[PDB]
């Protein structure tokens, strides 16, 4: 499966006289061709995706899109991680 | 060649298959760096004939579409002085798309005009 996304239209509305026709190019796109898993080893992302699915009753696709996303949907991903040894025993 | 011979030949050839034609002349006149067009209408007796086995071009674009062919010639007597330039045009309404006089060949004998061999462009 996949989910096309509307993006725009061709440069102009051309006219082709030799074929006796007029034409217009609609422009679509597809997302995340390579991804097929919809899984993560980020436990935090998994937890918040579960929370969003339970609270909101929609999909939650975790750390990156997949080509066949079902609109409406969410996506929880991590951007930045900061670890810190606050104490001898605590991190 | 004598002038009378050429005159007789031109008149005869036109009279084998003449067609009455309503030439319309649009002459562009330079006024303040732009053109003011004065339209005049003149009539002549004319014979039309094929001269070139040309191909019909087509020029469709966002301005519009028109197809023209270069095949037809023309042969007219001395009765009226003609001239075609960038700033001057001549057209007439043949039934099968209006014609347009592209280029004029003035047949002259001893510095005296006797008739115009002429070329056309049938604008569809």
């Amino acid at each position: 499966a996949f989910t096309c996304i509307y993006k725009g239209t061709s440069e102009n509305d051309i006219v082709v006289e030799e074929w006796d026709a007029i034409a217009r190019g609609i422009r679509f796109s597809v997302i995340a061709l390579e991804d097929k898993e919809d899984t993560t080893n980020d436990r935090w992302v998994e937890a918040l995706s579960r929370h969003t699915k339970d609270l909101l009753e929609i999909e939650s696709y975790k750390d990156n899109w997949k080509k066949n996303f079902i609109a409406p949907c969410a996506l929880w991903r991590t951007t930045h991680i900061e670890n810190k040894r606050i104490n001898y025993h605590l991190i | 060649i004598n002038i009378d011979r050429r005159r007789k030949d031109i008149i005869r050839t036109i009279n084998i298959n003449p067609t009455n034609i309503t030439i319309t002349s649009i002459k562009k006149t330079e006024i303040d760096g732009a053109f003011e067009e004065t339209e005049t209408e003149i009539k002549c007796v004319v014979r039309i004939f094929n001269e070139k086995t040309a191909e019909k071009q087509i020029s469709s674009e966002k301005q519009g579409t028109f197809s023209s062919i270069r095949t037809y010639g023309m042969l007219v007597s001395n009765d009226v002085i003609l001239e075609v330039n960038s700033r001057d045009s001549l057209e007439f309404e043949c039934i099968y798309g209006r014609m347009k006089i592209v280029n004029i060949y003035p047949q002259i004998v001893k510095g005296e005009l006797c008739g115009y061999q002429c070329s056309l462009e049938r604008i569809d």
